[PDB]
């Protein structure tokens, strides 16, 4: 559910300094939410209410839904890549995190 | 409709669902009325296949078939070229006396 | 480089209650700290367990290492003072070790190793 | 039967806390069961009585069935993997487990 | 003969306790018996009375056997392998297990 | 967003000094910006009003926006790049922090 | 001749345990000879009044032989290869054993 | 990665009676615990073997290591005070082994270290 | 002349208990004896007696030869491979045996 | 000249034991000389006194030759050889030996 819990017990890590938590959950998760979104091709959203908010004003794109549990372990395993190396050393494009995301994409083709 | 006619292959080097397949296939529809130009984004592929549609259809057979029906039945394949001697009063006249004397 | 995920053990820290007893001795009353997370490295090989220890009185002391994140080291203050309990799966008798320092690295700020003793169950 | 005894046993890991135990049965196997059961193009049913109510309410797909062994093993195979490493690297796609779970595949086609 | 007996001496291990037991012959050894049975395009059966019994009800299909020695150890390979390792590190397609298992294998073909 | 406890954190490295801190944050953070504003065929601005004052006065060009996370990430990133290594090696082009950006460029052609 | 004697010198293990010699000589050893007689394209039979007996009942195939030594030989190196390792691993096909079992081979065709 | 089939060992673990005789010594009488598998470990090379121990009592100890599945460890509980008898094969004499305690890894619960002695038969 | 000393003095083993020497007198020395006869397309014969008594009795195929010492080198050294590793390892097909016997060999061809 | 001397020297080791002795120069020292002689398409004598009572005797064939200097060395490097290592390993034809005897080889062709 992308709480705060999960992501402790994801990095083996306790959040307890303000300064850490606070760029852990507030610029190192929202980067890896995006960044699955716009591999996805589509807006994703946490609940079924602010699904039905979104679509009512009008903001939400076409083809949205809400975030199953894959889609969720598989922005957690870019926070992973994230938190671990912090730097620009030049990785394959496509990840581990990508096979999970892939069957969920929309619009593919030519 | 066997498919045995098909040039050009797609790939790509992941597990789609047969909605994605569909999805790609539309999209490529899509691509070639609007006037663009594919671009294979990513993993994506595409090969040409060295088929040749007359071997496909069997041309030569099927003269060679002709042929051995118009020699099985008497009738010369060359009588008057109904199949496929400067004049043609001596056509008729082969016709004649060749097939239709019997 | 800590490559999250190899932290499979859980562990428990723990402290001693300040002040003396009537003689001076340490007060064998433990107090509790909290929970962490690290790696155990063991000592693979013979001859990695001592036997004998001072007046011929034997014993069983193999030392191991926990490599464990920088903030366990910032929250609390981890010393020779203290003890590690540490339970293995599956099983009702836990191992108890008796911290002999840590070593702090410089090369990168996010490690730290504490070096136990695992031997001798303490007081 | 994916239950707590068949999971702690395989993970060779007793998960005493809560919120161990929270993490691992509610965010990390249900995962692996999603990415299986997308997988295999089809719906997959813990039990009988389960894929009977899925039926009569109409959300059953084309070729339901009822998790045999395998699959089981597939899952558990992914779910150690998710907990073993925590970090997006270049793993290799048609792991061990798509060994186990693809004669289970359904719409297999070009 | 797949008894108790029999998976102890292989994996060299006691399964004095209750849990593990009963993990290693209701989830690990059922997995590999059916991903053989999978594998052979045929079933197999134990004794000789269980395929009459499948037989008498025509629940057996076609090119039934009751399973001779080379397959029951097949099985036993693969339940090691499943033992030893847990994880989805990505394998070979054809093992071991399947070089013993061929020669039994019915309706190949194209 | 790019502050200076953003900055200490994701380094790991708390900076007292104020020629350190002059550096890092007056000399290095805005060259990576820089790189990757330039990457993007795109100007980028940090917050709502200072893109509001840039169209105003006439020098924001086509296709502006407010930097999302995915772009601070790889901002990051690059800047993490240029405080470990201090000379010029044979690094390869199309690091990782290309591999986040790609999304957000906007006039690649031919 | 596949003796008991023969069986503990070529392992060179000694079998006291009930149990252990019951595994090797009633799961193992009987394996490698369906294995090695299912490769060779015929029956072999330990003795000569076997090969009559079987003769009499009608079930002896074409091509039977009372078993030399050299098949003995390769069947106790499949057994050893059994006994040593107990995991499915990708090991190839023609082994050593198919070496000396190869002229003995009858129906070799295509 | 415990790779069964190394273990090609059958042991005997046993452990002594309790209580004490006249004097106060250990009873030198054995009871029995069972039988488990392990793969055993030499100290290959050259001065390998201790010769003099104490007041010049010659002798002859070599010390050995054996690794076990993690379940023997914990049915019993195996420590500095018990044996292990193991039979060379197609032999008479056999060998006794004398605990001197045991590793246990956290890297992965699926192994266990024995360290022997082997040198000296116990009573 | 495959006495018992020779195999003796060749393996460097002392064959004191009956057991032992048993198996590499009767198993072990006759496999390899009759693969090298079965390589070779002929018979050979101990001495020249044997020889004209198999060939009174009509059992000795065409071209036999009474054992040169050659092929009993090469008989010696496929028992001394034998001894050695007791597995289904996989190995070349044309070993250092063949190399000693191929001149003595008959009826090759296509 | 094929002396004990000479083979004692050789070899680096001293026949005092009667077996050993026995063994090297009546089963091995006659094996290589064989192989050689076979080698080389032709009969080969130690002395010329037994090359003209094999030639009264009608057993001589074409081009015979008493034996020069490299032959010998060539034997004792085939004798060295088959002392040294007593098993059959995938060694390669055309050894070191065969280059010294090649010049005396006489019925070369195709």
């Amino acid at each position: 559910a992308l709480t705060l819990a999960m992501v402790q017990r994801h990095l083996q890590a306790d959040l307890i300094e303000d300064d850490e938590r606070s760029y852990v959950m507030e610029q190192l998760l929202p980067a890896a939410r995006e960044s699955a979104e716009m591999f996805l091709n589509r807006n994703i959203y946490s609940t079924s209410e602010e699904l039905a908010a979104a679509v009512a004003a009008g903001t939400a794109g076409q083809y949205p839904l809400v975030t199953p549990r894959a889609v969720e372990q598989a922005i957690l395993l870019m926070l992973g890549d994230f938190y671990r190396d912090r730097e620009a050393t030049g990785k394959p494009v496509s990840t581990s995190a990508h096979n999970l995301l892939y069957p969920y994409r929309v619009k593919v083709g030519v | 409709t066997n498919g045995n006619l098909q040039q050009i292959y797609y790939s790509v080097a992941a597990f789609l669902t047969p909605e994605q397949r569909e999805q790609f296939s539309a999209n490529v529809a899509q691509s070639v009325e609007s006037g663009r130009t594919p671009v294979l984004e990513g993993g994506i592929d595409v090969k040409a296949l060295g088929l040749n549609p007359a071997d496909a259809q069997l041309l030569q057979s099927r003269n060679y078939s002709v042929e051995s029906i118009c020699r099985f039945f008497a009738v010369p394949p060359s009588m008057i070229g109904h199949a496929s001697g400067s004049g043609i009063e001596a056509q008729q006249l082969a016709f004649l006396g060749l097939t239709l004397a019997p | 480089p800590i490559s999250a995920g190899s932290l499979k053990t859980r562990l428990l820290a723990q402290r001693r209650t300040s002040g003396t007893d009537d003689w001076g001795a340490p007060v064998q009353g433990w107090s509790d700290l909290g929970l962490f997370s690290g790696d155990v490295k063991n000592d693979t090989g013979l001859g990695a367990i001592r036997t004998a220890a001072g007046s011929g009185l034997p014993a069983s002391i193999a030392k191991y290492s926990i490599k464990v994140r920088s903030e366990v080291i910032r929250r609390w203050s981890i010393n020779s003072a203290d003890r590690i309990i540490g339970r293995l799966p599956f099983s009702t008798q836990e191992m108890v070790f008796s911290v002999t320092g840590v070593i702090s690295d410089f090369a990168d700020p996010s490690m730290a190793y504490i070096l136990v003793e695992a031997g001798a169950d303490e007081q």
